[PDB]
C-alpha cells in the first residue's frame, strides 16, 4: 500500500496535479493516454524492481553502497536552481521517465 | 517598506525544556493580534528577557526601509537611514524551512517558518496569509523592541 | 587622530618592584607593554666567556652559563653602550662591551665559594648586582677558576639572561565584569587583590558595553635595572620600534609610488 | 644541529625588507603588510589601533608560523581612505599614546619618590 | 649539582639564597618560613630552593 | 571503507564542538582575527548574526566561511536525543544537536566527530565527494 501510494504517479486526481505541476503540464498528463501509459509502465517496472530487491535483500535491509548519492544530488540541484518546493513544477513527468 | 511580518508578542516560557545554553535562551512567545506562535533563540546575555515581557517583533528583508537590498555583507560605515535604529535587538538570519498543513489537494492553512540567525533558531507559526512573505533561502532581519 | 590618553597611578615603588595601574588604554597596548618588559628592554649581561683554568667540578660551559645569568648593573650605562653587532670596532671594545675577570684559587681546607663578588669589571658602572652574593661555583682545596668574560648589551627576546624582570604580574577586570573568563562555580574562586567586590558576591555584574580599560602591573626587577627604569625603557623601546617601523613604511609607500 | 641563531628573530638579514605592502585583489581598498622580524608585540597594537579608526573596515594580523618571524597585517579601509594612510595614522596614534604614557609615568615616579 | 642562578619560571635570582636558606633551616625555621624570610613568594621560586639537591658538596669530597 | 581516512583531531575537534555551540558569539575584533587564518576567505566580512545592541558573529557563521563550496549535509550531534526526531521540535533543535549544512553554510547544529571525523557521510566526506581533493585539502587546514 505504501509502495503504491509513494511511487505510482496519480494522473486521475486533478486537484493534486494542479498543486505539483503547472497548468500546461496537467492538461497534457490528463489528456493523452500515451503519457499515462508511460507512467503506468514506469510503476510496473518499479514494481518488478521491488520484487528483484526482495530476492537480493531477503532480510529487508535497504542500506546499500552505490556510486552516486542521488538524494544529495537532488538536494544540490534544489539549491543550485533555487527550487521552490511550494510552487508547482514545470518538469513534465514524461521528461523524468 | 520591505517588511515581511510585524506583530507584538508576549513571552510565555523562557526555557521550558531547560537552560541548554548559558548565553542563549529559547523564548516561547504568542501574539495577540495575529495569534502567531513564536519560538525564538535570543542572546539573553546582551538582551535579557523575562517572563511576561511584551515586545514588538518585525521580520524584514532589508534594514534600509527604502527597498534597497542589503546584499548580506557587513557595512558598519554605512550612514544610510536604517530601520534598526528604532529597535533594540536586531538579528540577521536565513529562512531554511517553511512547513505547512498542506495536503495533496488542499493548500496550507497554517504555516511554520524556520529562520536561523547564525545558529539562533526561530520558528514562526500561524495562518498562511500572515507568512506569505517568507521564502526559503531568503535573508531576513529580526528586529525586537521590548514594550513597557 | 584616535590615540588613547592613558593615565598612570604608581601604587608601590621599591628597589625591587614597581606597582602601577594604567587606565584608558587598549588591552593590546597594555599587553605589548608587559611583553616589552620581558623581551625588549635592553640590559648588559655576560655573553662571552674565555676560561683559562677550571679545576672545579663544573665543566667549562656550565660555568659560562651561570656567568651569563648573573645580573649586572645596567641602569644608565646600557643606553650609552652600543650593540656589539652595530659597533664598528673589532670583536669587542669599551663602547659595546664590559670586560670581566675572575681568578680564584682555593688553597685552604675550607671550601671556597666563588661568587659574583669575585667578578671584577673594567668599568665601575657595570658590576654584579649583589655588589648575599650569587654562587658561581664551590672550589675544593687545590682547585682554581681563571676566566675572563665580556658583558654586552641585549634584550630578553634573544636570551632570558637579558630579561630584566623577575616576574611581571599583569591583571585587568579583577571582578570579571567583562566575563573574559567564565567561572563554572564563581563562589569557588579567590578574590583578586584588586577586587572591589564585597565578601558576599564573587563576580561583578556582567557589563555588556564594558571593555578592558584599567590594567594592573607589578614589575619586579632582577636588579640590572631599577623597576621604574624597566617601565620607562620599555615605553621608549616600544616607541622606538614603532618609529623605526614607520620610517621603513614611509620608504615603502614612497617606493611604490 | 638545526638550531637557528637567537638573534634571527629580530635582526634582518641583508637584502630583507622590514615591511612590504601588497595590494589585496580580492576586495577593494585592502592591502597586506608583511613585516619582517616582528611578532605579536607590534602586530597586536597596530591591529588594535587600526580597529579604533572608523574608516578601517577590516584590521587583522597573523603570525603565519611561530618558527618564522613575519607578521601579516591585513587592512581594509573605506573607498575615500587608503590602507597605507590608516597604517601610518595608527602608528602615530600609538607613538603619541606611548610618548604621553612615558611623560605621565615619569611624573608618577617623581610624585611617588617625592612623597 | 649547584643551586640555579635564576628561577627557571620567572628568572628571579635564587643562587644567592641557598646558603641563607640553609642557615635559616639551621635556625629551626620551617621550610615554608625560611622561604618566606628569603622573599620567595611565588611558588615557582619556592620550588627552586625547596627541591634543590646540592650535589656539588659531594663532588668536592673527591680529590681533584 | 569508502570513507575519509583522516579527519579533525584532538584540539580542533574538541574546540570546534565548543565553537559551533549555539551560544558562541564573537566580537568584531575576534572575528577579524579568525578570518586572517582562512586561506579561502573571499575578503568579505559577513553580516553579523546579531547587529544590535552590539555586532556579534556566531561560531556557526565563521565556520560557514570555512565550509567549501555549497555542500549540503545532515548529521546529528553525539548528544542528540533519540526522541527529538519524533517530537514537535524536529527542525528547531532545543539542544542544537541536529547538524544541517545547507548551501555550504552551517545553519544549525554542533559539530563533533560524527560530522567532522572519519565516518561515511561526514561533512569532510561530502567536501571530498563534491569539491575534490584540492578544496578538501584547504578545508582541513582552514578548520585547524
Ligand atoms: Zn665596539
Ligand atoms: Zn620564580
Amino acid at each position: 500500500k505504501a509502495f503504491e501510494k509513494k511511487f505510482r504517479f496519480d494522473y486521475t486526481n486533478e486537484r493534486a496535479l494542479r498543486r505539483t505541476l503547472q497548468e500546461d503540464l496537467v492538461k497534457d498528463v490528463l489528456s493523452n493516454a500515451h503519457i499515462q501509459n508511460e507512467l503506468e509502465r514506469e510503476f510496473e517496472r518499479m514494481r518488478e524492481d521491488r520484487e528483484v530487491l526482495r530476492v537480493i535483500f531477503p532480510t529487508g535491509d535497504s542500506k546499500v553502497v552505490l556510486p552516486c548519492n542521488l538524494l544529495r544530488m537532488i538536494w544540490n540541484a534544489q539549491k543550485i536552481f533555487h527550487i521552490n518546493p511550494r510552487l508547482p513544477s514545470d518538469l513534465h513527468p514524461i521528461k523524468v521517465v | 517598506a520591505g517588511i515581511l511580518f510585524e506583530d507584538i508578542f508576549d513571552v510565555k516560557d523562557i526555557d521550558p525544556e531547560g537552560k541548554k545554553f548559558d548565553r542563549v535562551s529559547r523564548l516561547h512567545c504568542e501574539s495577540e493580534s495575529f495569534k502567531m506562535d513564536l519560538i525564538l533563540d535570543v542572546n539573553i546575555q546582551i538582551y535579557p528577557v523575562d517572563l511576561g515581557d511584551k515586545f514588538r517583533l518585525v521580520i524584514a528583508s532589508t534594514l534600509y526601509e527604502d527597498g534597497t537590498l542589503d546584499d548580506g555583507e557587513y557595512n558598519p560605515t554605512d550612514d544610510r537611514p536604517s530601520r534598526a535604529d528604532q529597535f533594540e535587538y536586531v538579528m540577521y538570519g536565513k529562512v531554511y524551512r517553511i512547513e505547512g498543513d498542506e495536503t495533496s489537494t488542499e493548500a496550507a492553512t497554517r504555516l511554520s517558518a524556520y529562520v536561523s540567525y547564525g545558529g539562533l533558531l526561530m520558528r514562526l507559526q500561524g495562518d498562511a496569509n500572515n507568512l506569505h512573505g517568507f521564502e526559503v533561502d531568503s535573508r531576513v532581519y529580526l528586529l525586537m523592541k521590548k514594550l513597557a | 587622530p584616535y590615540a588613547n590618553q592613558p593615565t598612570v597611578r604608581i601604587t608601590e615603588l621599591t628597589d625591587e618592584n614597581v606597582k602601577f595601574i594604567i587606565e584608558n588604554t587598549d588591552l593590546a597596548v597594555a599587553n605589548s607593554i608587559r611583553r616589552v618588559f620581558i623581551a625588549e628592554v635592553p640590559i648588559i649581561a655576560i655573553d662571552w666567556v674565555q676560561i683559562d683554568a677550571n679545576s672545579s667540578v663544573l665543566h667549562d660551559e656550565f660555568i659560562a652559563h651561570r656567568l651569563g645569568l648573573i645580573p649586572l648593573t645596567s641602569d644608565d650605562i646600557v643606553d650609552k653602550l652600543q650593540y656589539s653587532r652595530d659597533c664598528t670596532c673589532e670583536e669587542f671594545c669599551p663602547e659595546c662591551s664590559v670586560e670581566f675577570t675572575l681568578d680564584v684559587r682555593c688553597n685552604e681546607d675550607q671550601t671556597r665559594h666563588v661568587t659574583s663578588r669575585d667578578l671584577i669589571s673594567n668599568s665601575p658602572r657595570v658590576i654584579p648586582v649583589t655588589s648575599d652574593d650569587i654562587l658561581i661555583v664551590k672550589l675544593r682545596k687545590g682547585q682554581e677558576l681563571r676566566l675572563r668574560a665580556y658583558a654586552k648589551k641585549g634584550f630578553g627576546k634573544e636570551h632570558a639572561k637579558w630579561n630584566p624582570t623577575a616576574g611581571v604580574a599583569f591583571e585587568y577586570d579583577p571582578d570579571n565584569a567583562l566575563r573574559h573568563t567564565v567561572y563554572p562555580k564563581p563562589e569557588e574562586w579567590p578574590k583578586s587583590e584588586y577586587s572591589e567586590l564585597d565578601e558576599d558576591e564573587s563576580q561583578a555584574p556582567y557589563d555588556p558595553n564594558g571593555k578592558p580599560e584599567r590594567f594592573y602591573y607589578n614589575v619586579e626587577s632582577c636588579g640590572s635595572l631599577r623597576p621604574e627604569t624597566i617601565v620607562l625603557s620599555a615605553l621608549s623601546g616600544l616607541k622606538k620600534k614603532l618609529s623605526d617601523l614607520q620610517t621603513q613604511l614611509s620608504h615603502e609607500i614612497q617606493s611604490d609610488v | 644541529m638545526n638550531a637557528p641563531p637567537a638573534f634571527e628573530s629580530f635582526l634582518l638579514f641583508e637584502g630583507e625588507k622590514k615591511i612590504t605592502i601588497n595590494k589585496d585583489t580580492k576586495v577593494p581598498n585592502a592591502c597586506l603588510f608583511t613585516i619582517n622580524k616582528e611578532d605579536h608585540t607590534l602586530g597586536n597594537i597596530i591591529k588594535s589601533q587600526l580597529l579604533k579608526d572608523p574608516q578601517v573596515l577590516f584590521a587583522g594580523y597573523k603570525v603565519p608560523h611561530p618558527l618564522e618571524h613575519k607578521i601579516i597585517i591585513r587592512v581594509q579601509t573605506t573607498p575615500d581612505y587608503s590602507p597605507q594612510e590608516a597604517f601610518t595614522n595608527a602608528i602615530t596614534d600609538l607613538i603619541s599614546e606611548l610618548s604621553l604614557l612615558e611623560e605621565r609615568f615619569r611624573v608618577a615616579i617623581k610624585d611617588k619618590q617625592e612623597g | 649539582m649547584i643551586i640555579p642562578v635564576r628561577c627557571f619560571t620567572c628568572g628571579k635570582i635564587v643562587g644567592n639564597k641557598w646558603e641563607a636558606y640553609l642557615g635559616l633551616l639551621q635556625a629551626e625555621y620551617t621550610e615554608g618560613d625560611a622561604l618566606d624570610a628569603l622573599g620567595l613568594k611565588r611558588y615557582c621560586c619556592r620550588r627552586m630552593l625547596l627541591a634543590h639537591v646540592d650535589l656539588i658538596e659531594k663532588l668536592l669530597n673527591y680529590a681533584p | 571503507s569508502n570513507r575519509p581516512v583522516m579527519g579533525i583531531v584532538q584540539d580542533t575537534l574538541t574546540a570546534v564542538r565548543k565553537f559551533t555551540k549555539r551560544d558562541v558569539f564573537l566580537e568584531r575584533g575576534e572575528v577579524m582575527n579568525l578570518l586572517m587564518f582562512l586561506s579561502t576567505w573571499d575578503g568579505k566580512v559577513p553580516q553579523p548574526a546579531i547587529l544590535k545592541p552590539r555586532p556579534l558573529w556566531t561560531g556557526k557563521q565563521i565556520f560557514s566561511l570555512i565550509i567549501p563550496g555549497h555542500i549540503n549535509c545532515i548529521r546529528t550531534h553525539s548528544t542528540h536525543p533519540d526522541d527529538e526526531d519524533s517530537g514537535p521540535y524536529k527542525h528547531i533543535s532545543p539542544g542544537d544537536t541536529k547538524v544541517v549544512v545547507e548551501n555550504g553554510e552551517l545553519i544549525m547544529g554542533i559539530l563533533c566527530k560524527k560530522s567532522l571525523g572519519t565516518s561515511a557521510g561526514s561533512l569532510v566526506h561530502i567536501s571530498y565527494l563534491e569539491m575534490g581533493h584540492d578544496i578538501t585539502r584547504l578545508f582541513y587546514s582552514n578548520i585547524q
